């Protein structure tokens, strides 16, 4: 009855939540004409 | 070395009478297509292509 043993201690662990989501610009606004009229060019 | 030469093969299973020019790539990831789009301006004087296909 001999066995490899790894004694347990307190091992700090900095791994944490991995959770996703969509990505977006900042730096991703729009363009709204503030002046009505024809599109010339 | 240049941008951009796009080809075509239309629903007939044949390539469009000629190729077309890729204008650009708008890098915005389309939310619900999750997909980049490429707008390639093509000459269509032969009145063959139609808006949308």
């Amino acid at each position: 009855p001999a066995v490899g043993v790894v004694t347990v201690k307190t091992e700090p662990l900095q791994i944490t939540t991995e959770l996703p989501g969509r990505t977006s610009a900042y730096r991703i606004a729009e363009v709204r004409p503030q002046v009505s009229g024809i599109i010339l060019k | 070395n240049g941008k951009a030469k796009v080809s075509l093969i239309t629903s007939d299973g044949i390539k469009f009478p000629q190729d077309g020019t890729l204008e650009f790539s708008d890098v915005t990831v389309d939310q619900t297509t999750g997909s980049i789009t490429l707008r390639a301006i093509f000459p269509n004087p032969d009145h063959t292509m139609m808006p949308g296909m």
